[PDB]
């Protein structure tokens, strides 16, 4: 049972690290999306004029 | 405590609580710095849209 618990603990810690990496990926992608959105808004204003 | 030295459940619980508070600390500081309630859409996306 101690072996099983050790395996579970190590796996869960590594999984937490993987989830942190996923959060980083999402943040980078969303920043790029925000810049694209600003560009699109400016293009729309230019079209309006 | 007095029984065991290999682990410190008190330390682990304290670390978890510290991290939980730190999340809100970071959120509040970035919110104040930006001056916008909705930043990076980590929250209600209807407001962002």
């Amino acid at each position: 049972i101690a072996n099983r618990f050790t395996s579970n603990i190590k796996g869960l810690t590594q999984a937490a690290r993987n989830a942190n990496d996923g959060i980083s990926v999402a943040q980078t992608t969303e920043g790029a999306l925000s810049e694209i959105n600003n560009n699109l808004q400016r293009i729309r204003e230019l079209t309006v004029q | 405590m007095a029984q065991v030295i290999n682990t410190n459940s008190l330390s682990l619980i304290t670390q978890n609580n510290i991290n939980k508070n730190q999340s809100a600390l970071s959120s509040s500081i970035e919110r104040l710095s930006s001056g916008l309630r909705i930043n990076s859409a980590k929250d209600d996306a209807a407001g962002q849209a």
